[PDB]
RNA sequence: CUUGAGUCUCGUAGAGGGGGGUAGAAUUCCAGGUGUAGCGGUGAAAUGCGUAGAGAUCUGGAGGAAUACCGGUGGCGAAGGCGGCCCCCUGGACGAAGACUGACGCUCAGGUGCGAAAGCGUGGGGAGCAAACAGGAUUAGAUACCCUGGUAGUCCACGCCGUAAACGAUGUCGACUUGGAGGUUGUGCCCUUGAGGCGUGGCUUCCGGAGCUAACGCGUUAAGUCGACCGCCUGGGGAGUAC
């Protein structure tokens, strides 16, 4: 249908789990891609390989849409995150940034205690 | 105690205070931990940790040496920060995550 | 706390002269003023227990100095007290 | 390492922006003096006046918003 | 009375009462024994961060020795008007009259 | 008599206190938008939860809660303690300089207060969190820890309560005695002068001499030397208990 040919996705670089999705310019998110999504479940949903993979599922949506620029967000500190950024390079679509957007607060929110051996 | 269960705990811990916690990052990047590998009474603890320094070991080096030297000094931080009497020994591995 | 505008009016009074400004009087007198000036933030302020601790610093304070003047001229004391409306 | 004495300043007007974007981040954390090596006072009357200025606008919170 | 630094904006868009509202508050100070010791306007100027989704707000200033009173009407007013959109009262050592970082690139 | 004590004037720093404002993140919720097949959980699942479209993204709102960086031996304090910005109120500290008062002092039984958290009371308020309790994951004591929930509580106001390893496990004050390196904050001088050179105050820190200590150590911010007052103990258990 429309294209938009600047493309900006989410992702959700959490540990237990790996998502991206893909968003139009002016927010309107269209489209996602979820590695626990792919059967991937525990530490596979989890594993650094698992959301380089997930690159198939963001990209089939990006090309629905034919969308080639790279305006991506990280949230959260995935381990092997930049693994995964290196997968985004490997597939070869134009890179303008990514952004380490993991939100900080100012401690306003309480948090919950931590688990113990 | 049982290591292969407390490692996945640890890993959130050590990310925590290697991304907003850093004044000698010689890495100066998002450097990531792939996995950690504590001993029996987690007496030692092996990070590995890849580089967002271009995966050359000259930007790596950079930072590995800084992740040892300022090991003392984080050592309190992990060591104050999950109310264990183990302060875990601390290694650090750039780790062929691309091959 | 006080305005020095204020104290100079009590020291002019109070004081034989402006540089007179050790005397009992003179002392004890700018004590009760000072009270007077906590007790109306007190009146809206109860919680704040940390400036009462102070408060207590210097009404025991005069209470020495009265019993010092008391004990060394009623005479000043006896008009004293009745100069500064106060133990009535 | 004694530069705002060079300055002259003992009290930092904080409408200072120019001085304030030097020691402000691109995300808008306040650099210490570990590395600027300002004396305490002026670190104390920065750290003020940054939220000060950042309530009126002058200097942003943090980009993102 | 008793010193003061004071800046304030109103929304860009309602600036045609901005010149007169500025002496208009001073009717307090003109008329309350403020000693207004220096005023500056700057006009519109970016925002730094956006506040209530607006941008280029009408920046200005202004220092008074002033009592106790007056200020309180004068930033309820501000409380209570709506032109205004932000507000700022600060207590100065001493008063100000020097060119000021944003007029003294001017 | 004036150095002890204390006042005046000049400042000066400070998360000191009380009040009232106010900001921005965050989190939850709610609104929409686009946009879905999940989601989150574990070691794995379970548990949760999604086509009502969730999950994600923007846009918006609501609410409550707390104030990242700065920021730390860094201060503030009798101590408990104090950490967004503004204003109102208010305690104390300190320097300098001069004057004034003139021993006006210290300690304190009894005394009166002060007072971490949880808890009790009333009425509030309700983010998030989390005892209790609740669903899934069990038998060396599983009675579980783990995840999923979750009330009180957690906040307010006023009340009670009066204990914490409230700990420097070091009472208060004063005096005297080798060092060095810090920090902090005053302030004098002398350099134009930053810097620099002389200082000289306050507070704080680390070594450390002598000395002292069973040892550990302590060490001009003495556990050295002394003084004054107060407080306390007299093997351990029973026991801070019966009453
Ligand atoms: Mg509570
Ligand atoms: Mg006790
Ligand atoms: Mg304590």
């Amino acid at each position: 249908r429309k294209q938009v040919s600047d493309g900006v996705a989410h992702i959700h670089a959490s540990f237990n789990n790996t998502i991206v999705t893909i968003t139009d310019r002016q927010g309107n998110a269209l489209g996602w891609a979820t590695a626990g999504g792919s059967g991937f479940r525990g530490s596979r949903k989890s594993t650094p390989f698992a959301a380089q993979v997930a690159a198939e599922r963001c990209a089939d949506a990006v090309k629905e849409y034919g969308i080639k620029n790279l305006e991506v967000m990280v949230k959260g500190p995935g381990p092997g995150r930049e693994s995964t950024i290196r997968a985004l390079n490997a597939a070869g679509f134009r890179i303008t940034n990514i952004t380490d957007v993991t939100p900080i607060p100012h401690n306003g929110c309480r948090p919950p205690k931590k688990r113990r051996v | 105690g049982r290591p292969q269960r407390v490692a996945q705990e640890m890993q959130k811990e050590i990310a925590l205070i290697l991304q907003r916690e850093i004044k000698d990052p010689r890495l100066g990047m998002m450097t990531t931990v792939s996995g950690v590998e504590m001993s029996r009474d987690l007496a030692y603890a092996k990070v590995y940790v890849t580089f967002l320094n271009d995966k050359d070991e000259d930007a790596v080096k950079a930072g590995i040496k800084a992740l040892q030297e300022a090991s003392g000094f984080i050592r309190s931080l992990l060591g104050k920060a999950m109310r264990l009497r183990i302060v875990p020994e601390l290694t650090f591995f750039y780790d062929n995550s691309l091959v | 706390s006080l305005s020095t505008e204020a104290t100079a009016k009590i020291v002019s009074e109070f004081g034989r002269d402006a540089n007179d400004t050790g005397s009992t009087e003179v002392q004890v007198a700018l004590l009760t003023a000072q009270i007077n000036h906590l007790q109306g933030h007190f009146a809206e302020h109860k919680k704040d227990h940390h400036s009462r601790r102070g408060l207590l610093r210097m009404v025991s304070q005069r209470r020495k100095l009265l019993d010092y003047l008391k004990r060394k001229d009623v005479a000043r004391y006896t008009q004293l007290i009745e100069r500064l409306g106060l133990r009535r | 390492f004694c530069r705002f004495t060079a300055e002259g300043v003992q009290e930092i007007d904080y409408k200072d922006i120019a001085t304030l974007k030097n020691y402000i981040t691109e995300s808008g954390k306040i650099v210490p003096s570990r590395i600027t090596g300002t004396r305490a006072k002026y670190q104390r009357q920065l750290a003020r006046a940054i939220k000060r200025a950042r309530y009126l606008s002058l200097l942003p919170y943090t980009d993102r918003h | 009375m008793r010193h003061y630094e004071i800046v304030f904006m109103v929304h860009p868009d309602q600036s045609e009462q901005v010149p007169g509202m500025i002496e208009r508050y001073t009717a307090a100070i003109t008329g309350a024994e403020g000693k207004i010791h220096r005023l500056e306007d700057w006009g519109r100027r970016q925002l730094a961060y956006p506040i209530n989704k607006l941008h280029k707000a009408h920046y200005v200033l202004m220092n008074v020795e002033a009592p106790q009173e007056v200020i309180d009407e004068l930033e309820t007013t501000f409380r209570f008007n709506d032109a205004v959109i932000r507000s700022m009262v600060m207590r100065t050592k001493h008063a100000v009259t020097e060119a000021s970082p944003m007029v003294k690139a001017k």
